[PDB]
């Protein structure tokens, strides 16, 4: 029903209608991250090359 | 005037790339060669368009995006593709192995030894913008890359970029197109990680997309070309209003502040109208009232879910071509009497409508025909939430036996990540529900 | 070869539909949690509609309508009624009724109440039945959860021999076209004891359920008489039928009570089709005037009449999806 | 993505030498490593196997091993035996005598250093090596001992490259010696540790096909051998050329093996022809569809409704209804979704390539990580104890340093793999 905030230009128009009213992590911590994944990975290399060497 | 930088991550979001790009050059008039006749400021200048395209002192109009994908495969076929000329080799990043199909090993193995590469050539982009809003991420949830490495670098950007905006395009997936059986995996694992780092996500499931292309474009079996050539439509639509003459998401900010109220739920359901076929001899133009009308067909939205059993936050309306708010209003009025439309009631029951004069632009060659007036509805509806149940379901039936865990625990990460992803995702269906009912 | 599950063991009814069903030889059981299902015979609650018509080369179909709760929940039932133009506060079958919440429109069912009493006409109500107001607003607090009110039928049409009370259950099937099919045979659900006008506190000859009469067995079988018996007595006592003086009300209202809520639930376009039976429960007053009780969105049928209404279930309901290698169903064309 | 292959003992050589036979001939590559085809999608991803050299010419990234000349000779004197690198010809002079023992501690292990020089020379060309392909009996010395050395090997050198294998299983249809249990036993044990994946291809299949099916009265290895070509051929397609999906040998892993140990996989195949034979009429997509999931089509004597599938590759060579091919294996997934696990959604893909192999118009391939797989391993655990309990033979083995607690650990891990893979049947 109500029409509100007409804009016009030449690209087109806006506007906007109404039926009915109502009623982060840091740098360190991502660095820790990523390096405690690769000891992980490291860990689970070597107890294979160790089983490997046995 | 304030700079967009588009981030294209993983095989489909350089694909999708791909096809947005040369659609944005077709509609300002960009040749493959970087130039823009139209453009009289030579080397420079401040417009709608420069939002997209920073100017050289050769007259040549470049994309203020990035590339980048754990594999050279697809990122090559740009390097030779017709669009070659446009972008710069520092756009364009390729690593030697992908993360096959691994969240674990894009996110953390693979992800490590090349976040600090992108993140300084997506610095070097930063730096040549006066007043930079945010950045546009294209990606796959299913990806190991494109899930993986995205959640990665959202992280940084809210690190190096705490100010900026940064919106999401996301490809949710289906297996009519999958790629790998524990996507359900990636998905679940990037969401949760990427959650608090983004401001307003477009989810596209492919199975939507695949069956709008096989319905109305007639194609028994669509390709990714298809799909995306589509998707870059919708795409086109929603960031129309960022590279023209507008009043209505002339920034980034704009996007969170009339799609989003709530800062977890911020994933609107996008709807597009009319698609039709280019080899269809006879067609009837269809009219402002039959478009908008489409827009509450659950057949045209890019996720398949009921809106009636759910409720709106917000809506926009987003009309290309021939089109008056006379026409639009009419067309609301009639629209109202006859679908079911519940708005939640801290909001107003309304819509905002933005209209650019200038019909939606087609490739030629493509699929899609011309047409007089098109529209793309834009509601974040608690509908959407289906999906997440959908695909929470299939990630329960898959983690209760543990199976391809062995995968991701071998690059370094943790099995409890899994569930406390997972946990994350029970309190997103929690939130949605009681929004919703 | 189609495929189907079971998720609600309790049904009585669709325990005798995937019966049939797997004697045609044509149709094969799966587990409860196999994805890859042509037919769903779903559970009552949290039904997971959102993981329907979401498998690639699958044309899925379950046996419940989504949404349907709005009228088949009594609170739901009569917010749908008075908020719907299509129904409207002015709909003359049925009666007037309020939302009430334990400590909503408390306020507005006693303004109605003051021109009951301010004018010495009838002024009994139900949740227990009673003519003081105050005695039931304490009886909802006491309970817990939220009720209904709603006007007392204080002269009810009484079968005779006995000067009985009793309630018509009408079964309804909506099949994925939104076809209205009304079941041919229904059943009057009857009182024994005599129907006493002055004490509200004996609950057995107001209170008309199988369960509570279970003098039970004196007139009819199982207090349930029949179509053709009821018709009979009503040419015999009143020089009518069954058709003319009752049935196109229940015809009416039913169709009236689907129309008004099709565009929400109607699976035309959707992904996933949807079919759902339904119980009708209507009140005969002594002026053969109808009134809508309530609607059972998970009705349980008569022994008599499960075999021939579970196999018109798969008739029309499921084999029209799913076509294999004189109706008993009225047509309620709209 | 490089991959370098390496074929073991007489039955790896003769089934590897087959195998680069067949693929040239996909690949338009003639004996002479010259190309000559039309089609440049055969050029597209031949890197992935071969080599190339100045002039333009392909070079099979191959690795010819065994303890005896003989074999090999016959392979630099077969068809497309000049094609190999002369360098890559790794050989001993005292044979294994079919005995693992031989090959994994003695003999080979004198001969397995002079192979991993050539392993590394090859390795350092390949742009990024993505692993390595192995081709063997288990049932022999020098391939089943040799081999499992070599992978124990290249694992350890290479931690972080996946390992394939194309395993020939034993079987007394098809026998050379009666400590064929014995050698497979020990073998299996090592291949469940160090290797990602496992093509089971057993003997015993490979026979009752030739003898039931193709009617052959009295098959040869050749004849045995034309099924493991279209096999190998048909496996390794969407690692040879580019399509809709590209495949490699780690997201072959991910996707296949659910868990670790239980990655034997049950090849397929359809039309199932004898050679020479040609074939008029090809096969519907319908007609494909029901024959590579038929047991009658499974290179490994597992009868897979005796167990269920947990993961299912199929891909579908010629041109055809790429429509009509997803609604058939759509139709065979809803039409008996009974012998598919429920809990890993959606696990059969599909994928097409427009080159068919040599002889056919159109073929399909199968891939199947199946729970039915447990009845070939304890089919060689039967046959392994009924010796065992005597120690009957043994002395083969323990002249050269074996005990018989190795054996009874090999037994053991065996029975566990056929335990774990009878908990998923059930769950
Ligand atoms: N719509 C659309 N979806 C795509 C396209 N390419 C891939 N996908 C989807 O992406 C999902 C898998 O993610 P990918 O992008 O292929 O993989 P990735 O991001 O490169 O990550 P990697 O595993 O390292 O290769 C699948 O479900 C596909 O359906 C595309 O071009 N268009
Ligand atoms: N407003 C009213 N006026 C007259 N009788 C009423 C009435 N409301 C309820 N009744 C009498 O109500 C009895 C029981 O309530 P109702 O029939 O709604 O059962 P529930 O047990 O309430 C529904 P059902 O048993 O069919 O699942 C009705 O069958 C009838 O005997
Ligand atoms: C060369 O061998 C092949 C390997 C693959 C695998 C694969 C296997 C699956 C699966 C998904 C995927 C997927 O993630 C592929 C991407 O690329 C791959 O290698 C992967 O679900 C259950 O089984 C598929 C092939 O065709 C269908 C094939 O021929
Ligand atoms: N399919 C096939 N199997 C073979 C072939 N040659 C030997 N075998 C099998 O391998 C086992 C013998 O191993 P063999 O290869 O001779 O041992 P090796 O040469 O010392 O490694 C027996 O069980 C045979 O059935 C062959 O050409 N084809
Ligand atoms: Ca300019
Ligand atoms: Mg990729
Ligand atoms: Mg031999």
């Amino acid at each position: 029903m109500e029409v509100i905030e007409l804009n016009k230009c030449t690209s087109g128009q806006s506007f906007e209608v109404i039926l009915k009213p109502p009623s982060d992590p840091s740098l360190e911590e991502i660095q820790k991250k990523l390096e405690a994944a690769e000891e992980r990975r490291k860990y689970q290399e070597a107890e294979l090359l160790k089983h490997l060497a046995e | 005037m304030r700079e967009c930088i588009s981030i294209h991550v993983g095989q489909a979001g350089v694909q999708i790339g791909n096809a947005c790009w040369e659609l944005y050059c077709l509609e300002h008039g960009i040749q493959p060669d970087g130039q823009m006749p139209s453009d009289k400021t030579i080397g420079g200048g401040d417009d709608s368009f420069n939002t997209f395209f920073s100017e050289t002192g050769a007259g040549k109009h470049v994309p203020r995006a990035v590339f980048v994908d754990l594999e050279p495969t697809v990122i090559d076929e740009v390097r030779t593709g017709t669009y070659r000329q446009l972008f710069h080799p520092e756009q364009l990043i390729t690593g030697k192995e992908d993360a096959a199909n691994n969240y674990a090993r894009g996110h953390y193995t693979i992800g490590k030894e090349i976040i600090d590469l992108v993140l300084d050539r997506i610095r070097k982009l930063a730096d040549q913008c006066t007043g930079l809003q945010g950045f546009l991420v294209f990606h796959s949830f299913g990806g190991g890359t494109g899930s993986g490495f995205t959640s990665l670098l959202m992280e940084r950007l809210s690190v190096d970029y705490g100010k900026k905006s940064k919106l999401e395009f996301s490809i949710y997936p289906a297996p009519q197109v999958s790629t790998a059986v524990v996507e359900p995996y990636n998905s679940i694992l990037t969401t949760h990680t990427t959650l608090e780092h983004s401001d307003c996500a477009f989810m596209v499931d492919n199975e939507a997309i695949y069956d709008i292309c096989r319905r109305n474009l007639d194609i028994e079996r669509p390709t990714y070309t298809n799909l995306n050539r589509l998707i870059s439509q919708i795409v086109s639509s929603i960031t129309a209003s960022l590279r023209f003459d507008g009043a209505l998401n002339v920034d980034l900010t704009e996007f969170q502040t009339n799609l989003v109220p709530y800062p977890r739920i911020h994933f609107p359901l996008a709807t597009y109208a009319p698609v039709i076929s280019a080899e269809k001899a006879y067609h009837e133009q269809l009219s402002v009232a039959e478009i908008t009308n489409a827009c509450f067909e659950p057949a045209n939205q890019m996720v398949k879910c009921d809106p009636r059993h759910g409720k709106y936050m917000a809506c926009c309306l987003l009309y290309r071509g021939d089109v008056v708010p006379k026409d639009v209003n009419a067309a609301i009025a009639t629209i109202k009497t006859k679908r079911s439309i519940q708005f939640v009631d801290w909001c107003p029951t309304g819509f905002k409508v933005g209209i650019n004069y200038q019909p939606p632009t087609v490739v030629p060659g493509g699929d899609l025909a011309k047409v007089q007036r098109a529209v793309c509805m834009l509601s974040n509806t608690t509908a959407i939430a289906e999906a997440w149940a959908r695909l929470d379901h299939k990630f329960d039936l898959m983690y209760a036996k543990r199976a391809f865990v062995h995968w991701y625990v071998g690059e370094g990460m943790e099995e409890g990540e899994f569930s406390e992803a997972r946990e994350d995702m029970a309190a997103l269906e929690k939130d949605y529900e009681e929004v919703g009912v | 070869m189609y495929t189907f599950v079971v998720r609600d063991e309790n049904s009585s009814v669709y325990a005798e539909v995937s019966r049939l069903l797997l004697a045609t030889g044509q149709w094969k059981r799966l587990r409860k949690d196999n994805p890859r299902f042509n037919l769903m015979l779903g559970e009552r609650n949290r039904l997971p509609f959102g993981r329907l018509g979401h498998e690639p080369g699958l044309v899925q179909l379950v046996n419940y309508y989504r949404g349907a709760d709005k009228l088949c929940r009594k609170a739901s039932l009569v917010k749908l009624i008075k908020t719907s133009p299509e129904l409207s506060e002015s709909c003359t079958w049925f009666p007037e009724s309020y939302v009430i919440y334990p400590t909503d429109e408390r306020e507005v069912f006693l303004a109605a109440y003051n021109r009951r009493r301010e004018g010495r006409e009838g002024n009994v109500w139900i949740a227990l039945i009673s003519s003081e107001a105050s005695e039931l607003l304490d009886f909802i607090d006491e309970q817990g959860q939220v009720h209904v009110i709603q006007k007392y039928l204080e002269k009810p049409l009484l079968l005779e021999p006995g000067h009985r009370k009793f309630d018509i259950r009408s079964w309804v099937l909506v099949d994925h076209l939104y076809n209205i099919y009304l079941y041919r045979e229904g059943v009057l659900r009857t009182s024994s004891e005599p129907y006493n006008s002055a004490n509200f506190q004996d609950k057995t000859c107001h209170l008309t359920n199988h369960c509570i009469q279970k003098n039970y067995g004196r007139y009819e079988e199982g207090n349930e008489m029949f179509f053709e018996e009821f018709n009979q007595y009503l040419m015999d006592a009143l020089n009518t039928t069954l058709e003319n003086s009752i049935l196109l009300q229940i015809k009416h209202i039913i169709r009236s009570c689907l129309m008004c809520i099709e565009p929400a639930i109607s699976t035309k376009h959707l992904h996933y089709q949807s079919f759902q039976l339904f119980g009708f429960d209507f009140m005969v007053d002594e002026e053969l005037k109808v009134w809508l009780i309530e609607v059972n969105g998970a009705p349980a049928c008569a022994q008599k009449l499960y075999a021939e209404l579970c196999q018109g279930i798969v008739d029309v309901a499921i084999s029209s999806v799913f076509p294999l290698a004189t109706s008993i169903f009225i047509k309620l064309h709209h | 993505r490089e991959i370098v292959h390496i074929q073991a003992g007489q039955c790896g050589n003769q089934i590897g030498a087959k195998f680069w036979e067949v693929i040239s001939d996909e690949h338009g590559i003639d004996p002479t490593g010259s190309y000559h085809g039309d089609s440049d999608l055969q050029l597209e991803r031949i890197n992935v196997y071969y080599n190339e050299a100045t002039g333009n010419k392909y070079v099979p990234r191959a690795i010819l091993v065994d303890l005896e000349p003989g074999t090999m000779d016959s392979v630099r004197s077969g068809p497309f035996g000049q094609i190999f690198r002369p360098d890559n010809f790794v050989f001993g002079q005292s044979g294994a005598g079919n005995n693992w023992a031989k090959g994994h501690y003695t003999e080979g292990a004198e001969l397995v250093d002079s192979v991993l020089d050539v392993v590394r020379k090859e390795s350092e060309s390949c742009d990024c090596l993505q692993g390595f392909q192995l081709t063997h009996s288990l049932g022999g010395g020098t391939g089943s001992g040799m081999g499992t050395l070599l992978i124990s090997k290249i694992r350890e050198e290479y931690p972080d490259r996946i390992m394939n294998t194309f395993s020939v299983m034993p079987s007394p249809k098809v026998s050379d010696t009666v400590v064929e249990p014995y050698n497979a036993t020990l073998s299996v044990h090592q291949l469940v540790e160090n290797t990602d994946e496992t093509y089971c291809i057993d003997n015993e299949a490979l026979y009752d096909i030739c003898f039931r099916t193709l009617k052959l009265t009295t098959p040869t290895y050749g004849d045995l051998n034309h099924l493991v070509s279209a096999t190998m051929s048909g496996v390794t397609t969407c690692l040879r050329f580019p399509g809709q999906l590209n495949a490699d040998l780690r997201k072959l892993a991910v996707n296949m093996v659910p868990f670790p140990r239980l990655h034997f996989f049950m090849p397929g195949f359809a039309p199932l022809t004898s050679r020479g034979s040609q074939q008029y009429r090809a096969l519907t997509v319908p007609e494909l569809t029901q024959q590579m999931f038929d047991s009658k089509n499974m290179m490994a004597a597992c009868d897979p409704r005796h167990g269920r599938y947990l993961t299912v590759a199929a891909i579908f060579r010629g041109r055809m209804s790429m429509k009509e091919v997803d609604e058939q294996m759509l139709n065979v997934q809803n039409k008996n979704s009974s012998y598919f696990v429920e809990w890993i959604p959606n696990n059969v893909k599909t994928a097409v390539c427009d080159i068919p192999p040599r002889g056919l118009k159109m073929s399909a391939t199968f891939i199947g990580n199946s729970t039915a797989i447990q009845e070939l391993f304890k089919r060689i655990s039967e046959q392994f104890t009924a010796m065992f309990r005597r120690k009957a033979f043994l002395h083969w083995y323990t002249g050269e340093g074996m005990d018989e607690m190795e054996f009874t650990e090999a037994e053991s891990n065996m029975n566990d793999l056929v335990s774990e893979y009878q908990q998923y049947q059930d769950a």
